[PDB]
């Protein structure tokens, strides 16, 4: 399958990336540094970690991807790869699991090197619930990473140019981590009359940075439902990053 | 009709037990005279020892903006040392008499009525002063209160 | 046998045609040459001939079959111009890439590196290259497996004076394998040593298809011949202007000629049988010469005294 | 009803002084003149379970060292195991032992009663609605209860209208209420301590009164509760590990306008301290506020200083310096944010309380001032502990 | 004029820059906004220290955004090589970026600032007009030079790179670090010492900013509160006037220009 | 006499990247600089512009020095690749350029319209090909009447209209008292233009003069074959009497490679014998001619398909 011959290319050609390996550096840095002022100073800290999860990990799958089809376009090489035995399925789909592996590395150096500062800093950690909370935090956190990993696709595909795509990514970034509750909170503050509260339970679903939150926090909805609700964040933003990449 | 439908379980007070305890003093509610304020949310109902006490509740900036029924006794249809359930009106189109002599349960003895010359009654048997709902601040409660259990 | 059989395809994208009524037949063994300058039928014939776009009022048939079969393109290379690939990954990296997407045997990665000359700054980052140090990594690609055609867009730009005329005899190497390829310049003198036949094509149609020199027997263009002191420029101006042909008056010492290639056949003899031809230089009509010819055939009037 | 001379006191000393020897009794009993009674510690008084076992209608009675079982339950007719009419003035009811469904000592109009050294264990199974009072004080001007033992009662030491009264070094453990005032004005008590209760001290409408030096270990959802206090003083409380079951509050400050709180510790609870809107403008200087999940609840716009004469407060939390070498912290400290009532504002904020945006909002509040809500502030934080002798 | 020649081109590229005129308008935007909020509360000195923190966040910005690309984005541009075959130096195209790039700067903060005054005395009645416009001429003039600093630093590290990806890499780390590293880096020195490393050296670290001194200059006469200040506080214990706090911003300038002049002039 | 190079011995970091070059350049001629292995063909373009300084030795520019202003407004230097700056417009970017060179302004309008760039004035670099911007390039190389023109391969990314319409447009200039360099890598198609080449390699200036002189100095076979012919085997053998191999790969395409020393009986056996239909007297070219001088300093013969 040539899925995994263009896979093994964006493992080699993304882990030499001075741009990702100091963000990585700076997050498997943080995740100790907060977990250092959340010991000496289980739940409450997993909580400050998934708030800078989720700062970091759309941030890496944007730095990552945001050139993933544009910036093989301006390479020249996107047109060559296409005369190549390879339909565009083939080419978008081994991008999304070498780059895909990548942030999913990035959480085993971030969160690796963090439960090593709480398994052996805390004495009496009960870490028969921490193997089942860090293993419902590395998936999760990977899980949003790919959905950022699919919206990079999609912006991608969509622009013409490099130096778009950049702000599109920045774009994509700001919406969705710090836009979208602040315009959340704008509409609980300044208008409760028109504004029903029992409707943002269910308005968080439209928001895989909320979701994401959601399972790590453990409300109407069950938990298996976020997580059929994040993995459906993925599939549609690959189907759409799809249909866009037919249309060059 | 979303916003009816909710209004439509509010609207209804649950009468007072025995085993009742105050939102705020947390005591048990029936061992005292007077009228008994309570607030029905719709999500959960809380109830009060006395109407100033109540009232107190009310006033605290996280109550402003909650969307909830206040209930108060009639005690123009009422004995004063044992209010009954039946009659509870709705305590912002009440009439609250202030500066009797009588023995409330927490804060100001604040007598509420629904017909305010019931209100005018009490208020010329006592040398008090009718006022509405409204005119109800923080200023006012804690200078009322000092003169009944003061001095 | 032929390996691209365009067959009177009109590509067309809205209502405009910037393809229309394009017929090639490439031979088995040939070097055919797709020039253009208004149009961009030259870019989309290059796509046709891909499995990149689709014939919208025709078909071709490459290799026998449709241009997009996975048999097809595993024996067909192409280098596009101005590629700039990965550049944090290295040079044998990128080949050794490109050899798992092909099928070619990871044992002709080592070769293709030497081939092309490429040993001294393999395991090197594709950042530290030159311009023409990435085009022999491009050039390198394409020569991956046993190609049958190949689609050479511009190979020789910004390249070494060595390297440049070491790649044409690594082509007459190729094409006497049997493999028919297509050259895609714009620099028209040196590509005109190693042509098999050019296929200049204007706006939209095809003006002109064959060998060089059928294209020189069709357009009637005047032969260059320059002379340095034969026997005397005076002398020598009044014979050639009887027979039709422009004689130059040039400062001291210089004979341009200028015939019409048409009755020299025997005016040729009196030149030889009254002096030497010690210092002469003859030049063809070329393909730089022609192919402005046949900008003026179609299109295109030319510019003034020193314009474009 | 019988009486007390209907036993068989033997008399020590001829100054109507008698002594019950060892041997249980049966029934309730009746003091009607001034008799110091003691007892021996086999004295095991123990009633049938009705009426008021030892009902004292005499001045100046030195009861002493008996051990009363099994009295009444009806709290209306007030079936107790030492009822002390107003005619029983300057009573002492010295180290007894007591277990019973009713009010331990009930109290009313009387004048210098010394109620010193009992041990009052009250109930188990009875649903702390029918326990009956550990020891009720009902408009008592003068009275002296000093290190008594109440457990298992209901409200644990309720006092109503009483005005001049000192409660020293009592343990009160296992109850629903620690200390009930009811319009307790002037009153005092000193090095109280209250454990497992349902509030520590509950200070209802008591103005003037002293509150100083108490203890309460790991109460249940609030520490110490004040109710319309005014002029009063809040001097060396020690509260610790406030658990919920309310959401655990060390101090909750209701409608109270002049108070002075100083030297208190309050510890590891949910919330250190709880200021509504109503009581506003009092002194508050000189605490510890240490290991609380969150220090101060103060839901308004209204700014508040909280240090009077130049001193703060301790908090654990100050992430500040002293470059001048003073005890005072050097920048202000303010406990609360103002995302940090919009939890309490709205509860549906609490879904958006992880978000990063929330974390955004933290930080443009440290880097502009002008959205910052004037709070609960105080200039000049303490650098260390002040009360480092209230941890025994 | 050499080096007004080249000053006009700066003038209309910075100016045709999309992502300029986005964060210089939500210079503007926001500078209305917060002196809409600072009419509201009355507040006086809150919404003068959160001026000053605004023009921290957003004018060494603009001057990055600006300059990072301004050597190095001509090199690997092939533009450079070109000009020095024109007849002029290497130190006129460098200070004609310099006021070619100062006066957008110039009309940035002219913007910001402006309309921050139009939205204070339409807004607030009764304010005294005579010390608007003195405590809003001290922003102009002093944000100007926070700008010009970051400008030159700019130029700094964009002679030493050779690659303007790296050189984008690099002017983030700059505007992360004197902007909000080093006011964390001294608060983390005050708080883990406990004030006590030293009493008397670290109010002269604040010198060791730009941004801190921009924040000096303009808390001059607005102090008010104590916890307007933040870690600015260590600003009360230095012993210089103001007038030395100017110098000591002009000194920024001047010695990271003549060190960017140093550098290109071996490039 | 524009550039006049003399005694040139350029050393960095003790490595002497260039050595004892000697490169007069004539007032009217166009000189052609073509580098491989050498760095020589950089080295000596920063030189003459005078960016660069020459130890051991002195490059004379216009008569006088090479860092004057005064010599510097008469340059023209056309560099490899230039994208100039995306943001401005084609009219805005040259008259940039006219105000730094000290041109007059009615220059600005009159150079996008003799380059081929006035449909595309007053548009974005950005929205530009690399021929558009070849095409601005030449624009400021021509500003303000240069007596010396320098060009770094100024027909790449091109197309071929252009490319002879830019040679005439160099034809002018030669005309008018202008030295043009053409230093470039894409050598088959300058050796029409060019009046004298300059092969440099390894440093050493190897061999200097006009294209009659190095084909004087190097014995190379010139390639005479007439295509068309009418009678072809006895053309195999007729040729070798003198010591001519006519060698053939076609029906016809017998490619006599000669000795340049029987041209005279060779043709007379030619002619003599058999008419000729087109005669291609083939001179070894600048490509042909620059692969003997590089083999001479440093060179070996690369293998059969191996570079
Ligand atoms: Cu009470
Ligand atoms: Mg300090
Ligand atoms: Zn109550």
């Amino acid at each position: 399958n040539q899925v995994w011959n263009i896979a093994r290319k964006e493992l080699s050609d993304g882990l030499r990336n001075r741009w990702l390996l100091a963000i990585s550096l700076l997050f498997a840095v943080l995740a100790v540094g907060i977990a250092w002022l959340g010991a000496a100073a289980i739940p409450a800290t997993i909580a400050s970690l998934a708030s800078l999860a989720t700062f970091l990990m759309p941030l890496i799958a944007l730095l990552l991807a945001y050139d993933a089809i544009v910036g093989e376009d301006e390479g020249g090489t996107l047109m060559l790869l296409l005369t190549y035995p390879l339909g565009r399925g083939q080419i978008l789909l081994g991008k999304f699991v070498g780059h895909g592996l990548i942030l999913a590395l990035a959480v085993l150096i971030g969160f690796g090197c963090a439960a090593l500062a709480i398994a052996l800093l805390v004495e009496g950690v009960e870490l028969g619930m921490l193997f089942w909370a860090f293993g419902r935090f590395m998936i999760s956190s990977t899980l949003l990473g790919w959905v950022f990993l699919a919206f990079a696709y999609v912006l991608s595909g969509k622009v013409n140019e490099k130096s778009s795509a950049a702000g599109l990514a920045l774009g994509v970034w700001f919406l969705f981590v710090l836009v979208f509750d602040l315009v959340l909170l704008a509409l609980l503050v300044l208008s409760e009359g028109k504004f029903n509260p029992e409707l943002l339970p269910w308005l968080l679903l439209l928001n895989p940075t909320d979701i994401y939150r959601l399972i790590n926090l453990s409300l109407p909805v069950p938990a298996a439902v976020l997580w059929l609700c994040l993995l459906a964040w993925i599939g549609v933003s690959l189907l759409l990053a799809y249909a866009i990449f037919r249309r060059r | 009709c979303g916003e009816k439908e909710e209004v439509q379980q509010s609207l209804e007070p649950v009468a007072f037990h025995d085993s009742d305890e105050c939102h705020v003093c947390g005591m048990i509610i029936t061992d005292f005279p007077g009228p008994k304020g309570q607030a029905v949310e719709k999500r959960g109902v809380k109830k009060f020892c006395s109407t100033a006490e109540m009232l107190g509740w009310w006033l605290q900036p996280e109550n402003r903006l909650l969307d909830a029924k206040l209930y108060v006794h009639d005690m123009g249809r009422s004995v004063w040392e044992k209010p009954d359930d039946g009659h509870l009106i709705d305590a912002t189109s009440a009439y609250y008499v202030v500066g009797t002599s009588l023995k409330g349960a927490m804060g100001a003895s604040l007598a509420s009525f629904a017909e305010e010359q019931d209100a005018k009654a009490l208020a010329g048997m006592h040398g008090g002063r009718v006022l509405r709902f409204e005119e109800i601040d923080q200023a006012l409660l804690q200078e009322a209160a000092s003169m009944q259990h003061g001095g | 046998m032929n390996a691209v059989e365009i067959q009177g395809v009109s590509q067309r994208y809205g209502s405009m045609t910037v393809l229309h009524d394009l017929n090639l037949n490439l031979g088995e063994g040939e070097v055919l040459g797709l020039f253009g300058h208004n149009g961009a039928g030259k870019t989309t014939s290059m796509k046709l001939i891909l499995g990149l776009l689709s014939p919208s009022e025709g078909q071709v048939k490459v290799l026998g079959r449709a241009p997009n079969d996975p048999q097809v393109r595993r024996q067909l290379g192409y280098l596009p111009e101005n590629v700039t690939f990965y550049p944090q990954l290295s040079g044998r990296e990128t080949l050794r890439h490109f050899a798992r997407l092909k099928g070619a045997a990871l044992t002709q990665v080592d070769e293709l590196l030497e081939q092309v000359g490429l040993a001294h700054a393999a395991d090197r980052r594709v950042k530290t290259y030159s311009k023409g140090m990435r085009q022999r990594l491009g050039l390198a690609q394409a020569l991956l497996g046993e190609p049958r055609l190949l689609l050479l867009d511009e190979p020789t730009v910004g390249l070494d004076p060595i390297a440049t005329q070491d790649l044409y005899l690594l082509i007459d190497r190729l094409r006497q394998r049997g493999t028919s390829i297509i050259l895609c310049s714009h620099v028209l003198p040196g590509v005109e040593a190693h042509i098999n036949r050019a296929a200049i094509l204007a706006k939209g149609c095809l003006q002109a298809v064959g060998s060089l020199s059928q294209l020189r027997a069709e357009a009637g263009l005047p032969v260059r011949i320059r002379a340095s002191g034969i026997s005397e420029r005076d002398s020598w101006l009044q014979r050639w202007t009887d027979a039709g042909h422009s004689a130059r008056g040039l400062s001291e010492s210089s004979i341009e000629v200028v015939a019409v290639n048409g009755h020299k056949l025997v005016l040729l003899r009196q030149l030889l049988g009254e002096g030497e031809p010690e210092d002469i230089e003859i030049h063809q009509p070329s393909l730089e010469d022609l192919y402005r010819y046949y900008m003026e055939r179609a299109g295109d009037v030319r510019a003034q005294e020193g314009r474009l | 009803a019988p009486q007390s001379i209907t036993t068989l006191p033997l008399q020590p000393d001829g100054e109507n002084r008698w002594r019950l020897p060892a041997g249980e009794y049966q029934g309730q009993f009746t003091i009607e003149q001034p008799m110091q009674l003691r007892c021996e510690p086999g004295a095991v008084i123990q009633s049938q379970g009705q009426g008021s076992s030892l009902l004292i209608s005499a001045p100046d009675v030195l009861v002493e060292g008996c051990t009363l079982y099994e009295w009444g339950s009806d709290l209306t007719a007030m079936d107790s195991a030492v009822f002390i009419l107003p005619a029983a003035e300057r009573a002492q009811i010295s180290n007894n032992r007591m277990r019973g469904p009713g009010f331990g000592v009930f109290v009313d109009g009387t004048r210098d009663v010394q109620v010193i050294g009992n041990e009052i264990d009250g109930d188990a199974g009875v649903r702390s609605q029918d326990r009956g009072n550990g020891i009720h004080l009902f408009a008592v001007s003068g009275a002296r209860v000093l290190h008594n033992h109440v457990r298992n009662a209901r409200d644990g030491i309720y006092i109503d209208t009483s005005n001049g009264n000192h409660l020293e070094g009592n343990v009160i453990e296992d109850v629903r209420y620690g200390v009930h005032y009811m319009f307790a004005n002037e009153n005092s008590l000193i090095d109280n301590v209250t454990r497992r209760t349902r509030t520590g001290y509950a200070l209802m409408q008591s103005r003037k009164l002293t509150v100083t030096g108490n203890r309460s270990e790991q109460d249940q959802n609030y520490g110490i509760l004040m109710n319309y206090i005014t002029y009063s003083t809040i001097t060396g409380n020690f509260v610790s590990d406030v658990q919920r079951g309310g959401e655990g509050k060390a101090l909750f400050i209701y409608n109270s306008l002049f108070n002075t709180i100083e030297n208190n510790h309050f510890e590891k609870s949910s919330l250190g301290i709880h200021l509504t809107a109503g009581s506003e403008d009092n002194r508050i200087s000189g605490n510890a506020f240490v290991g609380n999940q969150q220090q101060v609840k103060y839901v308004a716009s209204r700014t508040q200083e909280w240090s009077v004469d130049g001193r703060g407060n301790y908090w654990s939390d100050y992430l500040g310096w002293d470059r001048n070498n003073d005890g005072l912290g050097d920048i202000a400290y303010e406990p609360n944010d103002n995302v940090d009532r919009l939890l309490w504002l709205y509860p549906q904020v609490r879904l958006l309380m992880n978000s990063p945006s929330i974390e955004v909002l933290r930080w443009v509040q440290r880097a502009f001032p002008v959205i910052k809500s004037p709070g609960v502030q105080d200039s000049h934080p303490l650098m260390k502990l002040p009360t480092e002798k209230l941890l025994t």
